[PDB]
């Protein structure tokens, strides 16, 4: 029922990666959505994608070239329009390819899109695969007498990040685990 | 084709693809026979070992 | 900290640095905990392992966290069968689930102490009051299932279409409700143009001659 | 089986069902949802009134089609009036306002 | 023999709606231009069957005629099969070839 | 027009407004007894209206201006 | 003649999850369709 609510909120999109296997790349999650913040190049403070840009295939290719990993986009949940939503918080009309037009019954479309495929549903060690830097997230550690540093935190995350800066494998190191390689080293 | 050129060329392309596929599928003479389901010769050895 | 022990249930007491120390929870002693007296925790810690209810996620983290959780769970279920569905549709369903809000303090608004009402009305009233220098009310979002969320409509014709007709008609007659014929199903029942698509503009013209 | 016009029910004033009765095809809720998702408001309105149970609208539409004027004048479906009478027979006062 | 010429004249550009039950999504009703044929069965384009979830082993379809100018223009501009190429659920093409092609 | 209405959609910018404008023009040509602005080649009024719209010769503002001019001429003649 | 009736009647309040939980088949299809589609 509206063109733009002017809000600045939005959700953060990253590729869906479980364990060492990548299930959803970033291109398939931001295609046809409208950015809520300026996408800066990772190296510098230069603006790569400006505010309020409908990310079509060209912008997805541009993001792939510069190896961006997380993008903030507008969603209908955080929309300021009352009694309806605006066109920019929704994004692309997937059946047409352009932006959504005012007056579209998107609720029925969503219900049908979720319900139609419902006729088909039925009624202990980390092993890396690619060379790259290893990043530890929320790690509390202590040195053992064996020379191997053990972890005292449940919320430690192990990330395989290449020189470009993309996270390809994200494992979860449990409490009390013994790490053969220390943080900041190269494997 | 749709992303580069548009809608009408895609429709024409789809019709041409359907026609050509049907024509050459008919021309091939592709059939099914009992000798197409070739069974490996090692099946009995594997079953005997199990 | 470990408070009173084996007094019916294992009582675990979280003491803020300068907050409400006596806040405590009656954790069952059968549950295997992963917390100690010497560990400082932040809101969202997994005191006992297991699957988590989305109500706690909404209450502690926020709207975006529970939206992400629901979208990810549904997509995990759908991907096993090789089905491709965009995340927009799940998001609009979730937005329809997060429609109510509970008042925690009335403030300058004429709302009650703890009544559950529509979120849009609350936000409109707050944005109006703040522009006049007054104080708006504060609230907390609620999460409802689709079955419970679809039973809170403000039209008795539409409600009687797909709910128990007798209950809806009795409640409407006792209250003395008035139906404005604003939705799609209401206009379908009386054979009018729906306020969507090629009919949408039409309704706007009507709304120009009404107000 | 095909139909253009024919005989209607006495109470609901809607086309009959079945090939043996020279009846029409049912346009159910899911078809209405599909039309709503497309956004075709005039197709849905013409399906709901001048093709099923708008008694004056049927005659006017037929006359206009024969005259070559493809335009309709929709009215109130008869089944809604039947519903109003049935609800009033239960002792409940329901009425159209203004 | 002249009513057949009249009939061929009146259906020249006049879409009809084909529908197959159950209608699970909005691609269960589409609009087509008729071509008059001899027989009693309806001929369907091979590239749309996947949208209807239809096969030729006994299935039946219903046909509806739009009456007013607005309905005809909605059928042409919104519900035509040449406009519904992409899938509204995910954006992928849905007229993809299969089997013999 | 006949197989794809994409050009008309681009000219107008909205499918619903396109349907409304085309219906208005087609009703003008059919019952109103006007004349087409494009050479009619065994086409119905709907397709003719679509072809006029995709040619830039018909839109909502043009219809309004033509209607106002015709009303002015009618009231000047009625004097 | 008049006979007693005390059997429970299903309503809308039955949640979607409970519908899939039940092994039995519904008395009347909620979906606006017959027993062949
Ligand atoms: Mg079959
Ligand atoms: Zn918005």
């Amino acid at each position: 029922t509206e063109d733009d609510c002017g809000t600045h909120e939005g959700i953060m999109m990253t590729p869906v990666i479980e364990g060492g296997d990548v299930k959803e790349p970033l291109r398939d999650r931001v295609l046809g959505r409208v950015t809520a913040e300026d996408v800066l190049k990772p190296g510098t403070a230069d603006i790569l994608v400006p505010r309020n840009t409908l990310l079509h295939e060209q912008w997805c290719d541009l993001l792939e070239e510069n190896s961006v990993d997380a993008v903030k986009v507008r969603s209908v949940v955080s929309c300021d329009t009352d009694f309806g939503v605006c066109a920019h918080c929704y994004g692309r009309d997937l059946a047409r390819g352009h932006i959504i037009n005012k007056g579209e019954a998107i609720g029925v479309i969503a219900a049908q899109s979720i319900g139609e495929p419902g006729t088909q549903l039925t009624m202990s060690s980390i092993q890396v695969k690619n060379k790259g830097s290893i990043k530890l997230s929320n790690v509390k550690s202590v040195v053992n007498s064996s020379g191997k540093l053990v972890i005292t935190s449940r919320n430690t995350e192990l990330k395989l990040i290449d020189e470009f800066g993309r996270t390809k494998e994200s494992y979860k190191v449990p409490y009390g685990a013994v790490l053969a390689k220390g943080d900041g080293e190269q494997v | 084709c749709y992303r580069i050129l548009g809608l009408k060329p895609t429709v024409i392309f789809a019709d041409q693809i359907m026609y050509t596929g049907f024509a050459y599928a008919a021309r091939s003479g592709a059939s099914v026979g009992i000798d197409d389901m070739v069974i490996p010769e090692k099946k009995h050895e594997i079953i005997s070992e199990a | 900290s470990f408070g009173k022990e084996t007094k019916g249930k294992r009582r675990l007491v979280i003491t803020p640095v300068d907050g409400s120390d006596p806040y405590e929870e009656m954790i069952p002693k059968w549950r295997q905990l992963n917390v100690f007296e010497g560990e400082r925790v932040e809101r969202g810690d997994v005191i006992s392992d297991g699957p988590e209810a989305p109500h706690d996620i909404l209450r502690l983290r926020g709207v975006h966290a529970v939206t992400r959780y629901i979208v990810n769970e549904v997509q995990d279920v759908y991907r096993l069968q090789g089905v491709k569905i965009n995340d927009k549709h799940i998001e609009v369903i979730v937005r329809q689930m997060l429609r109510k809000a509970t008042i925690v303090n009335a403030g300058s608004s004429d709302f009650l102490e703890g009544e559950q009402v529509e979120y849009s009305r609350v936000k409109i009233a707050n944005r109006e009051l703040e522009a006049n220098g007054k104080v708006g009310a504060t609230y907390s979002r609620d999460l409802l299932g689709i079955t419970k969320a679809s039973l809170a409509t403000e039209s008795f014709i539409s409600a009687a279409s797909f709910q128990e007709t007798t209950r809806v008609l009795t409640e409407a007659a006792v209250a003395g409700k008035r139906d404005e014929l604003r939705g799609l199903k209401e206009n379908v029942i009386v054979g009018r143009l729906i306020p969507a698509g090629t009919g949408y503009a039409y309704h706007q013209d009507r709304m120009r001659r009404r107000a | 089986h095909a139909r253009s016009t024919g005989s209607y029910s006495l109470v609901t004033q809607q086309p009959l069902g079945g090939k043996a009765q020279f009846g029409g095809q049912r346009f159910g809720e899911m078809e209405v949802w599909a039309l709503e998702a497309y956004g075709a408001a005039y197709t849905l309105q013409e399906m709901l009134t001048v093709k099923s149970d708008d008694v004056n609208g049927r005659t006017k539409m037929y006359k206009n089609i024969v005259d070559g004027n493809h335009q309709m004048e929709p009215g109130m479906p008869e089944s809604f009036n039947v519903l109003l009478k049935e609800i009033r027979s239960l002792g409940i006062n329901i009425e159209l306002e203004d | 023999a002249v009513v057949w010429d009249i009939l061929d004249e009146v259906i020249r550009e006049h879409p009809v709606l084909l529908n197959r039950a159950p209608t699970l999504h909005r691609l269960g009703i589409q609009a087509f231009e008729p071509v008059l044929i001899e027989g009693k069965a309806i001929q369907l384009h091979p590239l749309v069957c996947a949208a209807y979830n239809a096969d030729f082993d006994g299935d039946q379809m219903a046909v509806h005629v739009p009456l007013t100018l607005e309905a005809q223009l909605e059928a042409r501009a919104l519900m035509m099969s040449t406009n519904n190429i992409l899938s509204p659920a995910n954006g992928e093409p849905i007229i993809v070839p299969s089997q013999d092609v | 027009a006949r197989v794809t209405v994409q050009d008309a959609v681009e000219k107008i910018g909205n499918r619903f407004d396109l349907v409304l404008v085309a219906a208005r023009r087609a009703r003008q040509m059919q019952v109103g007894g006007k004349d087409p602005l494009v050479p009619e080649e065994n086409d119905k009024t709907t397709v003719i209206a679509l072809r006029e719209i995709e040619e830039g010769l018909i839109n909502n503002q043009i219809l309004d201006v033509r209607e106002r001019q015709e009303q002015q001429e009618q009231e000047a003649a009625e004097l | 003649e008049e006979i007693d009736t005390r059997e429970t009647q299903d309503s809308e309040t039955l949640d979607t999850a409970d519908a899939l939980e039940q092994k039995e088949m519904p008395e009347e299809l909620p979906l606006d369709a017959s027993w062949d589609t």
